[PDB]
């Protein structure tokens, strides 16, 4: 929970799956880019946010 | 090194060699050098960067 | 009387090392919004908000 993690500040956990490449989901109101461009893609960069 | 020193002078330079008061510091050693109750509340985040 | 045996000593040290005072100086610290501050009961400090 992501409006969780902006109450408590605690991002030890967040930060642990992150280092250990452990599949999670973040959850809350986000904005996000729109990417239309196929390079982009192959190029993996929505892993690099 | 080699030294020549007169044996009360050795006495006095080895002793002070021997009784350092440094100890070696890591991460560990400043984590709980922080008071356990502080480190518990969590109204504050540590970290160590 | 000076004697060259008796005087020659090896002096043994560590090669370099750096001695740190203020170890709370490698703590990141910081606080929760008031707002939410808990006391160690788990609930807010101040509840009439």
């Amino acid at each position: 929970n992501l409006e969780e993690l902006m109450r408590t500040g605690d991002y030890a956990q967040i930060t642990n799956m992150l280092l250990n490449n452990q599949p999670v989901a973040l959850v809350g109101a986000l904005p996000f880019i729109t990417d239309s461009s196929v390079i982009s893609l192959v190029a993996k960069l929505d892993a690099t946010v | 090194y080699p030294s020549i020193l007169h044996p009360i002078d050795h006495a006095f330079n080895e002793y002070f060699l021997q009784h350092q008061l440094v100890e070696p510091l890591n991460n560990d050693i400043i984590f709980n050098y922080i008071p356990e109750r502080i480190r518990n509340d969590v109204n504050y985040i540590l970290n160590m960067d | 009387q000076f004697d060259f045996r008796a005087s020659m000593h090896m002096l043994t040290s560590n090669l370099t090392f750096t001695v740190y005072s203020d170890l709370l100086a490698f703590v990141s610290a910081d606080t929760v919004e008031p707002i939410n501050a808990v006391a160690f009961d788990n609930m807010r400090i101040m509840n009439e908000l």
